[PDB]
């Protein structure tokens, strides 16, 4: 009822006062505003993910990255040490006995844009069991709760399981490597046995099949590794001639990696028992069809540790695994050293190279153990998880872009030694991205761990994802 | 408003400026016109929260008498950041980013479809006609050969385009509506266009097909 | 309360007390205070009080704007 | 709607110059390029000057296109993208026969589709028959040696997309066979209908 009133009072405009902070507010202001939303996101994974290629980085020691949750009971999983019964059996117990060949008795069919989350599980009397892992990855709850398993199909194999790998670039397919059979199998959507094939290595005398790999980003081309030679096939046209063939003049074969270059064609990284480290172009002058290509280019690394003694780098490698995600490549040694190497896509040489010493918790042991079977968790970059060649304990490592956070899965009671190894990144009853990380051990018990949104989202934060 | 401090700081300031324009006297309004819609058109270009930038142009549009006249001092401010920025990345050859890219793209559809008459009026005025066609093509085209051809392959961060077909149907509307406005140039879209056709992705070239089914 | 007589005298409060919150925020020490992006302190607390009191200058010219 | 109108008659026009460049593309890399040519004889309306010349002109660059005089058929049987693209043509040519205009309540029955007719008359100028008869004899022999996929319409059916995803070219002597004596059928009652146009002449 006063508006005229009102009126006059505010001929005094705010409008100069307004503007009159507002000019020097926006120093800070144009910066919370850039800061809002995703804007730089894409910036700030660039910078980052340079940081992490150039900054030198530290090893340390740390628990709190992983959180166990939930612990089956024993009994859970029925045989699932392996006895060896069988005439293969004493040279796979030998073969173990000597660290060559690591048995993976388990695999996760699941891909990043489908919807599958199955786990297969390896037996000793040659079957492998397909289960749904939904209740299991929904319970969040950390109370002993009976784990409840949906048994969704079963599948007997005829040949000993030394390892499974499911196909990455698609769940469907799932491969069974023993020591000289390799099997195929294209499940259902509930996981029953739509197809299965029969791969044929025709593998020569005393030679044994080390590991099939599918080539990144590739869903046909699988590659059997062996303690000789490595075979290429592709499934989509051919299983018996492989397009690839691929031999070492000397020493025998420990573990085979691949990446592409700049162009994007692939090429094949063998580290060998000698503990030299070869790379291939893999091309039609390579390829089976003019017969089997020996590998001869070597790595060049020149590190105080890495003295090539009675020509072997280290007294041999163990393990070597390039990750696609962080762009570098891991290795280790039989001494038990473990190095990161960024190395050029284009000139094919190592830009920087990163030691990686692991200390014990205990100060009784000094030389770190050596490292094998690493594993990058799908859709949570940065984190890869090896295991002891050994000893087997497991241990999970992120690539901080300055620094290497180390840690080691004990479980309590330490009678359960831990079989094998897996983690899954998916989402949660509250729509949450979680990773849950289920260990195997000895005695058949499952080991239900989760992983520190505070301390293993460095890369998942929105401020490095693209919206 | 669970925003941020200053976020709630920039509402009250303009809403303050709502106060002022319509409480106070009209010497002081037309006094404080000039700094007050050039911050607003500044605060509109640089990225920030919806809700400002909807206050923002809430203001700017009171603060203009005639309607065409206001969105026609917005489509000069934008256009012009969005030229220059162009022209920069184009200049020093570095790629552009995908969220700023978005950015240009959801912008430049948007003025397509409200006024494309002015929109060919500014992005063809002289600051060859219909540069501004082949630059921004080429700009597709290199984040599109940048993109991984398979989205395993890429790391972490991905390079390229993420939502091609939303992208695509954006640059289509876009010549579309300046084909109905310019003619000249014309002769260069169809070029493009039947490169946009002959493309090996059919989530390109379907999408930039049905895109024209229903456009023209 | 009633037709908004308040609103004559609360509002010149206002007029000055914002501008008192100025000569708090227009510190170099303040606003240095601001750029470390720190919850905790007094600059903080007065930037919300100054988004309040013309909050409330919001509420009564939205009122006064809608009067025709 | 006039702006739209000189927009599509032009277009018309560009991607005519740009026809023959499909010659290596393939043909399930193609058919948009005449998906679109669809939408752009919609509202073709025959009355027009300009536009008459458009259609002749349209007409005349795909009878080259196909180019019925070479008389060399022994090549029509392999699979070849070349080959693909003459198919996807002829396809589009077929679907344009197809295109009746729906007429009112008249009695007249002249009132086909003006595109339709200019189709029909260009082909019986060009002689379609002759490369009808001669592609027969071609794969005559070869007949008696024998003894989320994108939607695809009109020129193949969603169901024969969802039933032959690897590849809609598998049949493609199956396809040529079906087009080549699907046509003639349609351009002969075409001109049966039309007094103007006299009937072909046809033999033993």
């Amino acid at each position: 009822g006063c508006r005229e009133e009102l009126q006059n009072q505010a001929n005094f405009s705010f409008a100069p006062l307004v503007l009159d902070m507002l000019n020097f507010l926006m120093d800070a202001i144009q910066t919370n505003f850039q800061q809002a939303s995703a804007v730089g996101s894409s910036s700030r994974a660039q910078q980052a993910l340079s940081e992490l290629h150039t900054v030198e980085k530290a090893v340390e020691m740390t628990d709190q990255l992983m959180v166990p949750t939930l612990g089956s009971q024993e009994g859970a999983f029925e045989n699932v040490r392996m006895n060896y019964s069988g005439d293969q059996g004493q040279t796979i117990r030998q073969l173990i006995s000597a660290h060559v060949l690591r048995r993976v008795a388990m695999c996760v069919l699941s891909s990043p844009h489908g919807r599958r989350q199955h786990l297969a599980v390896s037996h000793e009397k040659g079957k492998i069991t397909v289960l749904q892992l939904s209740a299991l990855l929904k319970q969040a709850d950390s109370s002993k709760r009976k784990l409840t398993l949906t048994r969704l199909a079963s599948a007997p194999v005829p040949f000993t399981v030394l390892s499974l790998t499911g196909n990455p670039c698609k769940e469907d397919y799932l491969a069974v490597c023993g020591l000289k059979d390799c099997h195929v199998l294209t499940f259902s959507s509930s996981g029953s046995v739509s197809d299965h094939l029969v791969l044929h290595p025709q593998l020569a005398t005393g030679n044994f099949i080390i590991k099939a790999v599918w080539l990144p980003g590739s869903q046909t081309e699988l590659a059997i590794v062996t303690a000789d030679f490595v075979k290429i096939y592709d499934l989509c046209v051919d299983a018996l001639s492989p397009t690839f063939y691929f031999l070492l003049p000397s020493s025998k074969i420990r573990d085979v990696t691949f990446l592409f270059n700049e162009e994007g064609k692939n090429i094949i990284v063998i580290m060998s028992s000698a503990g030299y480290i070869y790379t291939q172009l893999m091309e039609e002058a390579s390829s089976a069809q003019q017969g089997p290509f020996y590998v001869t280019n070597v790595l060049e690394i020149n590190h105080e540790d890495l003295k090539d003694s009675n020509s072997q780098v280290a007294g041999g490698g163990v393990s070597v695994y390039y990750s696609h995600v962080l762009q570098m490549l891991f290795f280790s040694y039989c001494q038990g050293k473990s190095f990161a190497a960024t190395i050029s896509r284009t000139t094919l040489e190592v830009l920087q190279l990163f030691p990686i010493n692991i200390k014990s918790s205990n100060g009784g042991s000094k030389t770190s153990p050596a490292l094998c079977q690493w594993s990058e968790v799908m859709n949570h970059p940065g984190l890869v998880c090896c295991v002891q060649q050994t000893t087997g304990v497991p241990l999970v490592v992120m690539v901080k872009p300055d620094t290497f956070l180390i840690q080691e899965i004990k479980t309590l009671p330490a009678k359960a030694k831990i079989q094998d190894m897996v983690a899954i990144r998916h989402t949660a009853c509250n729509e949450q991205q979680r990773t849950t990380m289920i260990l195997l051990c000895e005695d058949g018990s499952l080991r239900i761990y989760m992983a520190n949104v505070e301390n293993t989202s460095y890369w998942l934060q929105p401020s490095l994802q693209p919206s | 408003t669970s925003g941020t401090v200053l976020e709630r700081l920039v509402v009250s300031s303009l809403e303050a400026l709502e106060s002022c324009f319509a409480v106070g006297p009209i010497i002081e309004k037309e006094r404080n016109k000039n700094a007050a819609q050039e911050l607003a058109t500044l605060l509109l270009s640089l990225p920030a929260p919806a809700s400002v930038q909807q206050q923002s142009k809430s203001l700017l549009a009171s603060l203009h008498t005639s309607r065409s006249a206001y969105h026609s001092h917005k489509d000069q401010a934008l256009l012009s950041k969005a030229v220059q920025c162009l022209n920069t990345s184009s200049k020093e050859g570095k790629d552009l980013d995908p969220e700023v890219f978005q950015r240009l793209v959801i912008t430049a559809r948007s003025i397509a479809i409200m006024r494309p008459n002015n929109l060919v009026h500014f992005t063809e005025s002289k600051l060859d006609c219909c540069s501004f066609i082949t630059q921004l093509v080429n700009h597709f085209w290199k984040l599109h050969a940048s993109k991984p051809k398979n989205a395993f392959l890429a790391p972490a961060c991905l390079p390229g385009l993420t939502h091609i077909e939303a992208t695509v149907n954006a640059l289509v509307d876009i010549i579309h509506g300046y084909c109905t406005c310019e003619l000249d140039c014309i002769n260069t879209a169809s070029k493009i266009y039947m490169q946009m056709l002959l493309c090996p992705d059919p989530a390109v070239s379907f999408s930039c097909k049905q895109a024209l089914i229903r456009v023209l | 309360a009633g037709q908004g007589a308040g609103h004559l005298q609360l509002h010149n409060a206002a007029v000055d007390w914002l501008s008192r919150c100025k000569k708090y925020l227009s510190q170099k020490n303040v606003v240095e205070k601001l750029n470390a992006n720190v919850m905790h302190g007094k600059h903080v607390m007065i930037l919300e009080c100054t988004c309040h009191i013309m909050s409330y200058l919001a509420d009564v010219t939205n009122a006064l704007s809608q009067s025709n | 709607s006039n702006r739209l109108h000189m927009v599509r008659l032009m277009l018309l026009e560009r991607l005519l110059q740009t026809l023959p460049q499909l010659r290596n593309v393939g043909g399930v890399r193609a058919i948009p390029y005449m998906q679109v040519i669809l939408m752009l004889t919609t509202d073709l309306d025959g009355e027009d000057e300009k536009d008459k010349g458009a259609l002749d002109n349209l007409l005349s660059q795909l009878i080259a296109e196909l180019g019925m005089d070479k008389k060399d058929v022994s090549k029509k049987n392999e699979r070849s993208a070349l080959n693909e693209v003459h198919l996807v043509v002829m396809r589009l040519l077929s679907v344009f026969m197809s295109r009746t205009k729906s007429g009112s309540k008249s009695s007249i029955c002249e009132s086909s589709s003006l595109i339709s007719s200019a189709t029909a008359a260009a082909l019986l100028s060009s002689g379609a028959v002759d490369y009808c008869l001669h592609v027969l004899k071609s794969l005559l022999e070869y007949w008696k040696s024998q003894q989320s996929p994108p939607d695809m319409s009109p020129f193949f059916l969603r169901q024969y997309v969802k039933g032959h995803a690897a590849d809609v070219f598998e049949a493609y002597t199956q396809l040529l066979t079906e087009m080549v004596l699907r046509l003639p059928y349609q351009i002969k009652k075409i001109t049966d209908t039309n007094s103007r146009i006299p009937p072909p002449v046809f033999d033993h």
